[PDB]
Formats: C-alpha cells, sequence, structure tokens
C-alpha cells in the first residue's frame, strides 16, 4: 500500500479527482462546506489548515498554506485523525460521583461540588495539565493553580520527563520565541537530531 | 349621458352570464402543464432510482 505519512497531501494536490480520500467520499460539495482557517492539534508543527464540516461534523481538514511553518503540507494525522471528538466516548454534560458510580450533573452541581473540594484541600493539590492544552488554556492552568490553589504544583508533562528537563525549558525555552524557524532549518549546513525523529 | 351608468349594465349583464369560478377543491381547475408543483424524484423504468447524489440540485 502507498505506505506514506504524507499520502493525504497527494490527494490534495491531485488537479481532479483521481486521487480521493476515502474518509470523504460522498460527504459533501464545496457549496455546503463550512469552512474555516485552523492549526492542527496534534504536534508541535502547528501546521495551518482549513478545517471543512458539514452539518457540524468535520468531513476533511486540508493543508492550508503557511510558507513559514508548513507550506502546504500535512501529514496523515493532522489531515485525517479528527474524528475523535465523535467516537461517542465525549462528555457532553458535567459529572458527578456519588455512590462510587460517575452520573450526570448540572453545572452549578458541579461546579459547587468542585469548589468545595478543592477549598478542602487548602494548598495540598497538583494540577496535571496535560500537553493537549492551548496556550490560554495552559495560563488559565497556570493561573488558577498559583491564584485559587495557591499552589506551584503545575505540569504540562503527560509523559517521561524529569527535573533536568524542566530547568533545561526553564533556561533555554521559555521566553526565548521564535529564536529558529523552519526558513533556517531549511538552510542550515549540518542539523544534529537528538532524542528527536522528525 | 346613459355612459355614466354603463357600470350598471356591466354587473347586471354578469349576473345573467355562468359564474366563471373553477370549482375547486370538488372540480378543481387546470393548471398549466409546465407548472412548478412539487419536486419528485423519478426512477429508470427498472425500478432504479435515478438521483445519483450529485446534489447539483
Ligand atoms: S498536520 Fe501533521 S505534521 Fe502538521 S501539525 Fe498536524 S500532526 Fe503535526
Ligand atoms: S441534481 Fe443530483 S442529487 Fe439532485 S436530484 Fe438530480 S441527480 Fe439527484
Amino acid at each position: 500500500p502507498f505506505q506514506s505519512y504524507f499520502s493525504g497531501n497527494t490527494v490534495q494536490i491531485c488537479p481532479v479527482g483521481a486521487l480521493t480520500g476515502t474518509a470523504y467520499r460522498f460527504r459533501a460539495r464545496p457549496f455546503d462546506l463550512v469552512s474555516s482557517p485552523s492549526v492542527c492539534e496534534h504536534c508541535a508543527s502547528g501546521c495551518a489548515q482549513r478545517t471543512d464540516h458539514r452539518r457540524g461534523k468535520v468531513l476533511r481538514r486540508l493543508a492550508g498554506d503557511e510558507p513559514e511553518v508548513n507550506e502546504e503540507w500535512n501529514c496523515d494525522k493532522g489531515r485525517w485523525a479528527f474524528t475523535y471528538a465523535t467516537v461517542g466516548d465525549r462528555i457532553t454534560t458535567p459529572m458527578l460521583r456519588d455512590g462510587g458510580v460517575l452520573r450526570p450533573a448540572s453545572w452549578s452541581e458541579a461546579l459547587t461540588v468542585a469548589a468545595a473540594g478543592l477549598l478542602t484541600a487548602a494548598g495540598s493539590t497538583g494540577v496535571l495539565v496535560g500537553g493537549r492544552c492551548t496556550v490560554e488554556d495552559a495560563y488559565a492552568y497556570a493561573k488558577f493553580a498559583r491564584m485559587v490553589l495557591n499552589t506551584n504544583d503545575v505540569d504540562f508533562r503527560a509523559r517521561p520527563h524529569s527535573a533536568e528537563e524542566a530547568e533545561f525549558l526553564a533556561a533555554h525555552v521559555a521566553g526565548q520565541t521564535m529564536g529558529l524557524r523552519y526558513a533556517e532549518l531549511e538552510n542550515a549546513p549540518t542539523v544534529l537530531l537528538a532524542g528527536f525523529e522528525p | 349621458f346613459l355612459d355614466a351608468l354603463a357600470g350598471f349594465a356591466v354587473t347586471l349583464g354578469s349576473m345573467f352570464k355562468k359564474p366563471i369560478t373553477e370549482g375547486y377543491p370538488e372540480k378543481p381547475g387546470p393548471v398549466a402543464p409546465r407548472y412548478h408543483g412539487r419536486h419528485q424524484l423519478n426512477r429508470y423504468p427498472d425500478g432504479l432510482e435515478k438521483c445519483i447524489g450529485c446534489e447539483l440540485c
């Protein structure tokens, strides 16, 4: 089989209906698609994309056009890994634990219970933020932890990690934005990959 | 001038003419052959649906 991780780009690059995405097949025509600019949420490349959805369901995600980031390319993940939110496991309402069972709860009840539990926890609280959150969401987690829970126990590393990693990120990454760009990888005479599989 | 009373002739004469109303619903009037009524999805003579789902409509 055509085994490329970028195989989906061949669908977007074909000037005719020769190569087509089997998922998008017969789902919609251009006129009924709501199309919005987007950024892939999967990995750190941050590709510009165009999310096309019909009747509230995402049908495809084209590569968009960002010469400074991804030009006009995707990986198959970003192009097609958008169904996670609609596999039926999505949480649709706030849930509360009672009698050992998790049951739907009103937003008011859930908020009140969570606030009571967190206040009763005083400063002995940890905040695992994960890596999925946007920059604003991560800022919200940090602000909540350090203002509301009055704790420094915030960590987005939902993966193997070390204190050395935290020190390195603080010293050499945080605050130092745009130090290296895709345009410079394209020109770097030598690139040394350490612990990284592009 | 009887001309100023011409209208009385029009209404009176039309009294003795057969009313021109169409008898809907019991005897509905004839719509034009080209009239734009209900859409209809047609089939081929063997029964297959003609609609190929192109969404051009
Ligand atoms: S399209 Fe692929 S390479 Fe680009 S950000 Fe998404 S997952 Fe990463
Ligand atoms: S335009 Fe296409 S989808 Fe619409 S009725 Fe005709 S064949 Fe079917």
